[PDB]
């Protein structure tokens, strides 16, 4: 006898359902910040399902990262077989957006694109061609293909970090870096976490367990959010301010902390600019130039209280190192070149309070005060709990208690996100959050610091990526700043009258002084637009301006995609890209310190090709086109570069070395310190941890936490002052009233009564998975907009009624969800459903303009200069207001 | 009957479930992608309070009353939700105008009232309730089947509807008070959760446990005194079956939520009461809920004072294999 039970044989039906003959490693190459390791299961050449591989190496004493994953991810293969797939190259035959196509061969498709690219260069300028492809960390090889293409032919690239509103503008202002953040495992080390405009139950799904686990291990957590969001059901305290008033909350906490002396004086003195001296007459930093013949305008003073004399602090912009290192993309300047110990306080005792007199070069005498003194005075006057209570609607008692708890628990940390980052004045608000961290001394400590989370912006091996995408150098590459590019070319109306904020003058002056780029040059129109790995039209702010003004300037729009998204639907040529499980690519994120990847489980389906292969194939047809059109080589005076189009393919592939996807992936690993040593084979078997990281040591068994090279190794902060700089004495900052952190009320230029909120949903990754049938079945079959019952009832609106939301920019009609946890006075629409989904007109971007805060255009003040994705205007959208009413063309009954 | 030699047992930590539906998706793409199964969610996750899936299932009837088998209702299809369907081809590829609307007109769906719950701002409250078949020690479904198509596995206590023995009598659908057997109108068979026995047989955790992203699921055999399920159920006694008064004696247990902010008073100040009403939890899990919460709050407070709490360590689950049969596959 078998030793088998009565019904065992029949049960073979179900065991057969869980079987496979091949198992391969997969990843989901979308902007979600998961970078979740996965296995892909195929049987008889068909992908059957995926499942978390759960094989990230644990660290001692803290929860493992495993399993990660999420609801989109476990149905990711739906986009292999679903009704959305691009199978063949498509050329448009009706009007843009109609979905009227004809199938073309690759030859005809790529030749059309090649003909147009050569003509455009020949007849106009190379910079009238552009490629948009965001978030290289998501899929560095695929990102590098279009970028390398553009790099050799002279097309310009775009920015994404700031365009999306995710670049932490205030942190760059404060710390002189592009950005950095702890990996989420470090949350487990904190005793006190403030979730500040962040909804990780829905927007950090694979990492959220660390939060509830921290709480069970004894941590306290605070949620700060206008609506009672999904995250908030598990926190210990919920604070609910008026939208965009968080600045007042934070400054009042600063006030309490300072007035009650709950702060780390030693830290303030060593690591910030709060001791640096300000002239009472010009309200600028006292500088060495003011006092000494031939003195630096980039060196400063503090008052040393143990010697009763002024002293020049070490490490500011004017202090040069030793040996000078190479520029490091995510730093204002390479302050790593300085020696360890360099800005150690030693036995210095910088004053934080008092007035002092000093004698100028010209002999006359000026009163000076330290920044902290000015800050303290202004806070005592303007940012009491009682005043902030009136503004935010948070009680004065609550604000005080939050303040004391934040400053007493150690470590404490702030976790901020879209809710606080996507506002016009988010730069000043993050400066304020960084002021709170600085005051409590927790920057650079495990479980501490100001930690921002948004999208998949950070690729730790960034030099290996720059090697593959921009091999002749970043300084020999055209970049626009996409927020500016959209604003100008879509001829946006921001509704901000010049006499309030002269956006036009700032923008124009920033460009003609070369602080910010403007592409194309000489006022030419953009003519050719490559879009892939981002749904740029669907997600674009000022969308109605874009469709009406920018889109028709474009002679050719090319979308390369796995699926027909809205951008592709509105394009001229659509090319079929291989699914994530039919391609090879790396996949990384800032949330965890490990290198993920995907590999082919089956050959690319239909006539689809991998992104690397597509731009390689294009390169040949462009060679051919260039020969036909007798335009093979041309001068490019901007870079003193004679380009040879007849050798584009060899340029693309480094004379054939990088013609396979895997060589391109390995080329990346080989060319960064964070990854050199790692092979594709290793990664194929198991996720590997990065060898090193950015602004801290990466230590065995310990979660990364940023900025330790400054906080611990006492290297200077890459700022003008060499510290965490809270005083920015540039003209544009005085103009806006933001030389110091302080409260800036939101833009009310939309003269409509509801604030328009557009947060991210658990049910999609941006536009991707919006149209997934299963995801839609776990909702109400289409896009949604949320209203408080207190606003819906007087308007005659019922749950699931159609509703109409509009302002001067546009209009959207969407079914409503009435939710008690929503705050009255605002509506929330889960961002950017696809245009073709269940909407009677428009989309979430129809009611959003593009707006540019002047402080984000400053490009001539130390660490504030333009570098793509380092600094630039944020595409904010949370200041938007709209009106709402019941749509009456269709009022179905319920049952 | 014949009691099983071992009993597969689940513990769901309502302190940790983030309602991401990952488990709902994983189960569907593994076992219910077949004909007639589009409306079936063997594993689902509902907002509490709410209608649940199917709508008002908690008053459908079934289970036992003083030992007497009950015959409840058979939910109509609209209480499950007609699975929405879409014509993407026409709009994206065929030049048809008009939005890709859902058919039918949306009126109901398994997760229709997500995050709505109960109470007026600023005391709105809800949490997530994952559900599955409870592989009951007293399975109502199994007794009700006039064809003896439903059996309880001797080796692991998993309850299974034998698809060849099943003739579509639907007594089981009437009698399960959890509404977890689903009548397949195409095949004329009942379908339900198979406790992932093929994975269990290979020493792999069920998919809704192994793939749980919030790290809220525990599985094991309750006879293993070193399992997290024995620890939560028998030792610390902080995990309760859902609706015990149904009399089926579930083998899926819940750790009730103790995490959560306080009721906000009219002056804006915190009360001592939680936003989640005790009365709501007692409704779900009966009169033990108060004492379980006191234990959970007491142990969490030790961790807050930097003291040791082994119960908290169990819920934390720093290693997955401390929570579950190995999830690796
Ligand atoms: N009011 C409001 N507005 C907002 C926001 C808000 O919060 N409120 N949020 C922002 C933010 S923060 C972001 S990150 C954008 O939504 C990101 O959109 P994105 O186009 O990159 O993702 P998406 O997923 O939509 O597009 C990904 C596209 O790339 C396809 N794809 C995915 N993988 C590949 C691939 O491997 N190769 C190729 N060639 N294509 C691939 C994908 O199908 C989709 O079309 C922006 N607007
Ligand atoms: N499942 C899923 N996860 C995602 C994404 C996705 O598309 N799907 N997108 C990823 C990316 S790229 C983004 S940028 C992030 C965004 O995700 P988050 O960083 O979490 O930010 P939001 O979703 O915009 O809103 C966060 C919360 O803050 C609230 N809040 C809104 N306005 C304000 C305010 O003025 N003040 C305060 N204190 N709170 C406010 C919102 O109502 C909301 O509850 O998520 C990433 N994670
Ligand atoms: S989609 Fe993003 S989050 Fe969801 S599983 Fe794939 S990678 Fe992880
Ligand atoms: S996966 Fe785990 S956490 Fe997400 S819903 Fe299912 S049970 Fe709750
Ligand atoms: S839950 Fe319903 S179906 Fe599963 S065993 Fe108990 S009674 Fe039978
Ligand atoms: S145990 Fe297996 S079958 Fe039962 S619900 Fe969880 S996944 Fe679906
Ligand atoms: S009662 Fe029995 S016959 Fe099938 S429909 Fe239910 S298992
Ligand atoms: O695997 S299924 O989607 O054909
Ligand atoms: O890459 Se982030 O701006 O989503
Ligand atoms: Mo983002
Ligand atoms: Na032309
Ligand atoms: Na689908
Ligand atoms: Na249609
Ligand atoms: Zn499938």
């Amino acid at each position: 006898i078998s030793g088998a039970f009565e019904y065992s044989g029949w049960e073979n039906f179900h065991r057969t359902q869980w079987s496979w003959d091949k198992k391969t490693r997969g990843a989901h190459l979308v902007n979600c910040t998961g970078a979740c390791p996965h296995f892909v299961y195929s049987k008889d050449g068909v992908v059957m399902r995926e499942e978390q591989s759960k094989d990230i190496a644990p660290m001692p004493n803290i929860p493992e990262y495993n399993p990660r994953g999420c609801n989109k991810g476990e149905c990711g293969h739906d986009y292999m077989y679903g009704p959305h797939r691009i199978k063949y190259p498509l050329i448009r035959v009706g009007e843009r957006g109609e979905g009227k196509w004809r199938r073309a061969t690759w030859e005809e498709a790529l030749d059309m694109i090649a003909d147009k690219c050569v003509d455009t260069i020949k007849n106009h300028a190379p910079d009238c061609i552009s490629v948009y492809s965001p978030v290289p960390a998501v899929s560095p090889v695929s990102f590098s293909a279009g970028h390398r293409f553009a790099h050799y032919i002279g097309a310009h690239a775009h920015t994404f970090y700031d365009w999306y509103g995710d670049h932490p503008t205030g942190q760059t202002q404060t710390c002189g870096v592009q950005g950095d953040t702890c990996e989420t495992a470090d949350w487990f080390n904190s005793k006190y976490i403030i979730l500040w405009g962040s909804n990780p139950t829905q927007t950090r799904i694979p990492d959220a367990h660390f939060l509830s686990e921290a709480q069970l291990n004894g941590a306290k957590i605070v949620s700060i959010s206008p609506d009672y969001n999904s995250s908030t059901i598990k926190v210990d305290k919920w604070i609910h301010p008026q939208p965009g008033t968080d600045g007042a909350l934070a400054m009042a906490m600063a006030h309490v902390i300072i007035k009650e002396k709950l702060y780390d004086a030693h830290s303030l003195k060593e690591q910030t600019d709060l001791s640096y001296l300000v002239r009472s007459d010009t309200k600028r930093f006292l500088r060495e130039a003011d006092v000494v013949a031939g003195g630096s305008k980039d060196k400063f003073y503090f008052w040393n209280a143990k010697t009763g004399k002024p002293v020049i602090p070490k490490g500011s912009w004017g202090d040069q190192p030793e040996k000078k290192g190479s520029p490091v993309g995510f730093l204002g300047r390479n302050t790593f070149a300085f020696p360890k110990g360099y800005i150690d306080l030693g036995d210095l005792d910088p004053a934080l309070e008092g007035k002092f007199n000093m004698q100028l070069l010209d002999g006359k005498t000026v009163e000076v005060r330290p920044v902290f003194e000015i800050l303290k005075s202004r806070l005592m006057a303007d940012n009491t709990p009682e005043k902030a209570a009136k503004i935010t609607g948070v009680t004065a008692k609550a604000i005080t208690e939050l303040a004391r708890e934040f400053a007493t628990a150690k470590p404490s940390m702030i976790i901020c996100g879209g809710g606080t980052q996507h506002w016009y004045y988010s730069d000043v608000l993050l400066r304020a959050m960084h002021l709170l961290t600085a005051l409590t001394g927790t920057e650079g400590t495990n479980g501490g610091g100001m930690n921002h989370y948004i999208g998949q912006w950070k690729p730790a091996f960034v030099a290996g990526l720059v090697a593959l995408a921009f091999p002749e150098g970043v300084n020999k590459q055209r970049f626009c700043q996409t927020t500016i590019w959209t604003y100008i070319h879509a001829e946006v109306n921001d509704e901000i009258i010049s006499s309030d904020i002269d956006t036009e003058k700032y923008l124009r002056d920033s460009i003609t002084t070369g602080q910010m780029p403007n592409m194309p040059e000489q006022g030419r129109d953009p003519k050719v637009f490559f879009v892939y790995r981002g749904n740029w039209l669907n997600q674009a702010k000022g969308q109605k301006y874009v469709l009406e003004n920018l889109w028709p300037k474009l002679e050719l729009i090319v979308d390369i995609n796995i699926r027909m998204d809205s951008t592709a639907l509105y394009s001229d040529v659509v090319l079929p890209s291989a699914h994530w499980y039919e391609k090879l690519d790396l996949n990384v994120t800032s949330e965890h310190s490990y290198i993920n990847m995907t590999e082919p489980a089956i050959k690319p389906m239909w006539e689809s090709k991998t992104d690397w292969q597509i731009f390689l194939a294009l390169a040949k047809r462009v060679e051919m086109a260039a020969k036909r059109k007798k335009y093979e080589k041309f001068n490019d005076e901007k870079f003193k570069w004679v380009r040879d189009l007849s050798n584009l393919w060899n340029q693309m592939t480094m004379d054939g070395k990088l013609a396979e996807d895997e060589a391109a992936a390995q080329y990346i690993l080989d060319n960064a310190p964070q990854s050199k040593g790692i092979t594709i084979q290793m990664l194929r078997e198991k996720p590997q941890r990065f060898k090193s990281n950015w602004t801290s040591p990466l230590k065995e068994g310990v979660p990364y936490t940023p900025f330790q090279y400054f906080v611990v190794d006492k290297k200077p902060w890459p700022t003008l002052t060499g510290r965490q700089q809270f005083y920015l004495d540039h003209d544009t900052f005085f103009d806006m009233g933001v030389e110091l952190p302080t409260y800036k009320a939101p833009i009310d230029a939309d003269k409509y009564p509801f604030r328009f909120n557009s947060p991210h949903s658990r049910h999609s990754v941006h536009s991707t998975f919006k149209d997934n049938v299963l995801m839609l079945r776990l909702q109400r079959g289409g896009p949604s907009i949320e209203m408080s019952p207190l606003d819906a009832k007087p308007l005659g609106i019922k749950d699931n009624d159609w509703v109409e939301a509009w302002n001067n920019h546009g209009k959207v009609i969407c079914r409503v969800k009435i939710r008690n946890g929503e705050q009255r006075g605002r509506v929330s629409m889960w961002h950017c459903p696809e245009l073709y989904m269940d909407l009677l007109t428009g989309g979430s971007q129809s009611v959003c303009p593009v707006r540019i805060n002047p402080t984000n255009l400053v490009g001539n003040y130390g660490h504030l200069f333009f570098r793509p994705n380092y600094y630039g205007p944020a595409g904010s959208q949370r200041d938007v207001r709209v009106n709402v009413k019941r749509y009456i063309g269709a009022t179905p009954i319920s049952f | 009957m014949k009691a099983p030699r071992r009993q597969l047992t689940y513990v769901t930590d309502l302190n940790k479930c983030i309602g991401c539906q990952t488990c709902t998706v994983a189960c569907k793409k593994l076992w219910t992608t077949g004909p007639g199964q589009d409306f079936m969610y063997w594993r689902n996750v509902e907002t509490a309070p709410g209608l649940g899936y199917p709508r008002n299932w908690q008053t459908k009837g079934g289970g036992y009353k003083n030992g007497e088998l009950q015959k409840g209702k058979i939910p109509p299809m609209i209480d499950y939700g007609i699975p929405f369907e879409f014509d993407y081809a026409g709009r994206l590829f065929e030049g048809k105008p008009g939005r890709v609307r859902p058919s039918p007109t949306p009126r109901s769906a398994p997760n229709w009232d997500e995050d709505q719950g109960a109470g007026e701002y600023p005391n709105n409250s809800f949490f997530y309730l994952p559900r599955m078949c409870n592989h009951c020690t007293k399975p109502a479904c199994l007794e009700a089947c006039p064809n003896e198509a439903i059996y309880k596995r001797e080796q692991d206590g998993i309850v299974v509807i034998h698809q060849d023995k099943c003739k579509g009598a639907q007594a089981c659908v009437q009698s399960c008070p959890y509404a977890k057997p689903y009548f397949n109108p195409l095949t004329n068979k009942a379908n339900k959760c198979i406790g992932c026995f093929p994975r269990i047989e290979q020493g792999v955790a069920p998919a809704c446990v192994a793939q749980c992203v919030g790290r809220a699921m525990h599985v094991g055999f309750v006879d293993d005194v070193n399992s997290s399920v024995y620890k939560l159920i028998k030792q610390y006694k902080v995990a309760l079956p859902l609706h015990p008064e149904f009399g089926t004696e579930p083998n899926v247990f819940y750790v009730p939520p103790v995490l959560g902010p306080r009721i906000e008073m009219a002056n804006g100040e915190p009360s001592t009461d939680p936003k989640i009403p005790l009365a709501q939890l007692e409704g779900l899990f009966g009169k033990q809920v108060r004492d379980v919460l006191a234990i959970l709050q007491s142990e969490r407070e030790k961790k807050m004072k930097g003291l040791a709490s082994d119960l908290m360590d169990v819920l934390i689950g720093r290693r997955s294999t401390d929570m579950m049969i190995s999830p690796l596959t």
